[PDB]
């Protein structure tokens, strides 16, 4: 009696945890993808950051993202891409009325698409893919002045 | 006729620059429509089976 | 003989097919879920189409989304939204100097953002939500005429 009650209870238990382990493989698997895309997506907001901070336009205090953020929230929370945008485009039009000597132009600098974005990731990070798509494009000023 | 003439042209440039907008606004929306669409049938069919 | 194999049988195979099912119930109601929140995203983005036809600005052949965007996918090739609404501004900027006399403004719109994002969707959603966020927003020209 004692070892029927005793397998049992183990041939109902065994099955239980034996799903368990396979609903964690699964998640496990996930967690993996999940973690080396996002490294990868670190790594290339950070090589877009260290990009811009090369140009000198703006300096900061160190080369960490939060206290970067930091250091500009007030225009995060002021502006919006768009607005800004579309705002430089006609701050450019209207001010060449008055340099037109410089012979202003622009043109927009851009960063080639990582050959990693091709390891399809599935649904859940297409919609950063685009994301990064459409971000990556920026504008650049250059003016001729004494050759 | 004249200052109708330059204006109606401006305007031309101006319609034809919005229908290009317009054009591209419809498409974008449409796509993801599609898009939406289709992930629900998948959906739907994973509930089914 | 018989008799025992096929019960010692049956003690075996019972539970695991009762993990079976828990397993298999739960996946149907992550796909439940799925099903619902992709059946009210498409409902929004039909409305948000319907509304934009609505409009008139451009005939619609067939109300069908494969058939509309086999009805424009070239432009979609064409154009990228950014590079897209930068040049709409330039010529909305220079075409300003012409028609004074009707006094063009141009005005932004927004759709009600759907109440149903409140629901506890999870985290797997929620950048589907941010696209649309993002995609929501369009721009509207309007000029004064005649009254």
């Amino acid at each position: 009696r004692e070892a029927t009650e005793g397998i049992n209870h183990l041939l109902e238990t065994i099955p239980q945890k034996k799903a368990k382990q396979e609903t964690c493989q699964n998640e496990l698997a996930a967690a993996k993808t999940s973690a080396e895309f996002w490294s990868n997506m670190a790594d290339e907001w950070e090589q877009m950051v260290r990009a811009d901070i090369a140009r000198g336009f703006v300096e900061v205090v160190e080369m960490d993202p939060v206290k970067i953020v930091k250091q500009l929230e007030s225009i995060l929370g002021k502006y919006d891409r768009s607005k800004l945008n579309e705002q430089l485009t006609k701050t450019f039009i209207n001010e060449q009325i008055f340099l037109t000597e410089y012979r202003m132009f622009e043109y927009p600098e851009e960063t080639e698409r990582p050959e990693w974005f091709s390891k399809e990731w599935g649904e859940y990070y297409e919609p950063f893919m685009n994301e990064w798509n459409q971000l990556q494009s920026r504008r650049l000023i250059l003016m001729e002045y004494k050759g | 006729l004249e200052q109708l003439e330059r204006e109606f042209a401006s305007s031309s440039r101006l319609v034809n620059q919005y229908h290009s907008y317009n054009q591209y606004i419809l498409a974008e929306r449409a796509g993801k429509w599609q898009d939406a669409l289709k992930r629900y049938t998948v959906a739907e069919e994973h509930v089914k089976g």
